[PDB]
């Protein structure tokens, strides 16, 4: 039919979680600095 | 049933060795999870089990037979048993049994010092930890059966390719051979690791071994050998779990893609394991941050192709809006169920592996208690579940044996339970990481040291009584399946769940260029020179071995 | 249909593989400043230093306690640890806050983790190698050091003390 909104809402779910984690982190690593 | 498909019975070996291993190392895991939500429950287990002398027995055992015995047993039988089916070709079947008494004499002779307490090292065993030569004498023996795996597949292969001059290989035999050379290449580093150091100096030929070359070639291996457990279960996602859901994998082309890129950068990036080794260069490892970052890419495409097939699927079932394909999706069918929650949780999963992954970042959370975190969601998660929900198509297929509505239902309870169980677990892990607490610790045994993680060693003691549970479960419900006399010879003679695949005018010239596999197996060979040659040149140059200890 | 859903999925393909690919040298941008500022101290020494770890707290810098901490800099000191089975001489560390403190740890049996809570020191100590990092520390008081690589049954007990006075 169409666009893939729920892969694309998948993979969004995915990139935010990646940047939850990979920003989370990278503040803690300059906390302990 | 097995006269004309006998592969079919050599693939049933393999795979019970394989769940038996899963059962007894999945044991200690409940212990292990109490230990890490302070509560003390060895002195239970040790009068269940008399033979385990320490919490470090029980985790050499937990982390040899799950992360190495069954999963590797789990990839022999997939990454031989689905190609042979696509293809209608039998293996030579002479090596297969071959193989599979070389994983089990294997077996045997290291579990034997395993449980006589004699190599308690770790299913990592960096040395100068120093196990018993029947351990190093048995995981060698154990490891070069995929040898023996790799050429079987080769040879069905090049023989197919005889057979039809000219064509493309088949999807499933593409992923199977660039899994089979990609593991090849990744063994080396064992392998020598092994012939060079670790066998001789069990034998006592030598008495010394350098710590920061061992640990280098062990990761060599080390790193590729999570994507040789994961790419059986990537197979099945791709190529079965679409026609389980009611779809079709959208894209041929983009799995074969996927694929190649593991064969290409599955090996290259070890020093990501190596971040807090002295000795190594910080521009290599700045070299294999990037490349491993690179190593994501695979498994980022195979999200979306995925996430695509389903929602595909979830359509033609009558979808509904932007969430409607995920309800009308068959979640009573625990071989669709088990292995898409096992990829909820790899996307949790995958977040953590990327943070590691980034060289200056690993230093917050390397060797505490969320790297266990990080890779239960991986291995025990996802790669089990795709393995535990298959049981309900690959097992029947394999013994003519029926699987009845309660057994089905069971199954459904077993896989809800272990995904969120694995689930609780990783917040507790994940939570006492950033906490520092140590991975590998015995810590319930100086219960004042680690106050600040109060409320996820709760989540801790939660996840080990659930996930006990969802254990005995599975014990219950597959003996139940493999102890009765129910068979159907008719369904052991039906094909394989294999998936459509859609496919449209410009694959042809993209599927041709990946068809050249050993133009590309030349290309993943010289990568793998380019980012070791250069530092195992150093080490080798500077050899210092330092004697063996026992320190349990 | 199932073909017209082909065609849209592999283009969204294409845009979901540029973007994160984007996304990845964004990280390999933000790591590679943190290997342009004081931080990037706590990476090991690359350069290969062999001792003898037999010979280690018998002679050469580790074997006397009393000499562990060095002054080398005007604002620099070197302090040379040992991690051995179950433990850490010496015990506890003692430095000035506002220094940047060069360590040196080295084991005489087997390898251990260096992980200094509150911090990015978490390095591992391997047998017949030294492992060489610097760090500044700014905030003083009682730093707890946890060996997290395991190194046998007392492996959950080796703990340490680094005292960096205000
Ligand atoms: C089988 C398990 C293995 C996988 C797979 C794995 C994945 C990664 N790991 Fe890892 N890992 C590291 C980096 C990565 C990276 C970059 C990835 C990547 O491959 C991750 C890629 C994954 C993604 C990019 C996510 C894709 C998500 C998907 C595909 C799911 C989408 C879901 C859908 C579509 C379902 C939706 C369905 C609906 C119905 C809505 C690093 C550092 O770079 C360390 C060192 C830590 C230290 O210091 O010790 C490390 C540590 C480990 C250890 C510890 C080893 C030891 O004992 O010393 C193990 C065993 C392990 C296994 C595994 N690891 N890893
Ligand atoms: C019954 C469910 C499971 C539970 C409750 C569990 C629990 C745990 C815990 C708490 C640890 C941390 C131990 C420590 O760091 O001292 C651990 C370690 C580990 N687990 Fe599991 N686990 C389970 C299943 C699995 C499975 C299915 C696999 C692989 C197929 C697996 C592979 C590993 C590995 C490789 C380690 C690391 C051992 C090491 O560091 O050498 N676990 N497990
Ligand atoms: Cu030293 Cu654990
Ligand atoms: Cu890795």
């Amino acid at each position: 039919e169409e666009k893939p909104k729920g892969a694309l809402a998948v993979i969004l779910v995915l990139t935010l979680t990646i940047l939850v984690f990979w920003l989370g982190v990278y503040a803690v690593f300059f906390a302990r600095g | 049933v097995y006269e004309a498909y006998p592969e079919k019975k050599a693939t049933l070996y393999f795979l019970v060795l394989g769940f038996l291993a899963l059962i007894v190392g999945s044991l200690f895991g409940p212990f292990q999870a109490l230990n890490y939500g302070n509560v003390d429950a060895y002195p239970l287990l040790k009068r269940l089990l008399p033979f385990v002398q320490s919490y470090y027995q029980g985790l050499t055992l937990h982390g040899v037979l799950n992360a190495i015995v069954f999963t590797q047993l789990f990839a022999q039988a997939i990454m031989v048993y689905l190609p042979a089916r696509e293809l209608n070709m039998r293996p030579n079947m002479g090596l297969m049994w071959l193989s599979w008494w070389m994983a089990f004499i294997g077996l045997v002779v290291a579990a034997l010092p395993l449980l006589a307490n004699e190599a308690t090292v770790l299913y990592t065993f960096y040395p100068p930890l120093k196990g018993h030569w029947a351990f190093y004498l048995g995981a060698s023996v154990f490891v070069l059966s995929t040898w023996v795996s790799i050429y079987i597949v080769l040879d069905l292969w090049r023989r197919w390719k005889a057979a039809n001059p000219g064509k493309v290989t088949p999807l499933v035999t593409y992923m199977a051979v660039v899994f089979w050379l990609m593991w090849f290449l990744a063994s080396l580093g064992l392998v020598l690791e092994a012939v060079l150091f670790l066998l001789p100096w069990s034998f006592g030929l030598v008495e010394g071994v350098d710590p920061l070359v061992a640990r280098t070639l062990f990761w060599w291996t080390g790193h590729p050998i999570v994507y040789f457990w994961l790419l059986p279960a990537y197979a099945i996602i791709y190529t079965i779990l679409p026609k389980q859901a009611g779809g079709k994998l959208v894209s041929d082309p983009m799995a074969r893609l996927a694929f190649l890129l593991f064969l290409l950068l599955s090996t290259p990036v070890g020093f990501h394991h190596q971040f807090a080794d002295p000795g190594i260069d910080p521009t290599w490892k700045m070299i294999h941050s990037v490349l491993t970052l690179f190593v994501a890419v695979p498994s980022l495409m195979t999200a979306f192709t995925v996430a695509a097939s389903l929602e595909f699927a979830g359509r033609l079932r009558g979808g509904r809006g932007l969430f409607g394909w995920i309800r009308a999706l068959p979640w009573d069918n625990p071989a669709f169920v088990a292995p898409v929650l096992g990829l909820l949780g790899f996307i949790p999963g995958g977040a953590g592996g990327i943070v590691n992954a980034s060289f200056t970042l690993d230093y917050v959370v390397h060797n505490t208690a969320w790297v266990p975190g990080h890779f239960h969601l991986q291995v025990a998660s996802l790669v089990t579940l795709t393995a535990m929900g298959s049981l309900y198509w690959l097992l029947p297929n394999l013994t003519g044996k029926p699987i009845s509505d309660a057994q089905r239902r069971l199954g459904l309870a077993v896989v809800w339970l272990w995904f969120l169980g694995m689930m609780i677990m990783a917040v507790g892990l994940h939570w006492a990481g950033l906490l520092n607490v140590p991975r590998r610790a015995y810590i319930a045994q100086v219960p004042d040291a680690y106050p600040h993680a109060a409320v996820p060693m709760v989540f801790n003691v939660l996840a080990g009584i659930v996930l006990l549970v969802a254990l005995l479960l599975f014990i219950y419900g597959l003996f139940s399946v493999l102890l009765s006399r129910e068979r159907k010879p008719e369904l052991a003679e039906a094909p394989l769940p294999f998936a459509e695949v859609i496919s449209g005018p410009e694959d042809r010239r993209l599927v041709l260029a990946m068809d050249r596999i050993g133009f590309w197996f030349a290309v993943a060979a010289i990568l793998v020179v380019l980012a070791y040659g250069p530092t195992l040149v150093q080490l080798f140059g500077h050899l210092n071995p330092v004697p063996g200890w026992r320190l349990w | 249909d199932e073909h017209k859903a082909h065609k849209a999925i592999l283009a969204y393909e294409k845009g979901w593989l540029a973007f994160s690919l984007a996304m990845l040298f964004v990280f390999i941008a933000l790591i590679a400043y943190t290997l342009a500022t004081h931080t990037a101290g706590v990476i090991p020494a690359g350069k290969l230093e062999r001792v003898d770890p037999t010979t280690v707290r018998q002679e050469g810098p580790w074997a006397d306690p009393a000499q562990a901490v060095v002054q080398t800099g005007p604002n620099q000191y070197t302090v040379y640890v040992l991690a051995f089975a179950f433990g850490y001489q010496p015990n506890p560390i003692e430095v000035p806050q506002g220094a940047e403190i060069v360590f040196k740890i080295t084991s005489p049996d087997v390898i251990h983790g260096f992980h200094v809570e509150g911090t990015n020191i978490n390095v591992e100590v391997l047998p017949g190698e030294v492992s060489t990092v610097r760090y500044t520390f700014k905030r003083p008081g009682e730093y707890r050091i946890i060996c997290n690589q395991y190194c046998g049954l007392g492996h959950q007990n080796m703990f340490g003390t680094i005292v960096v006075k205000e």
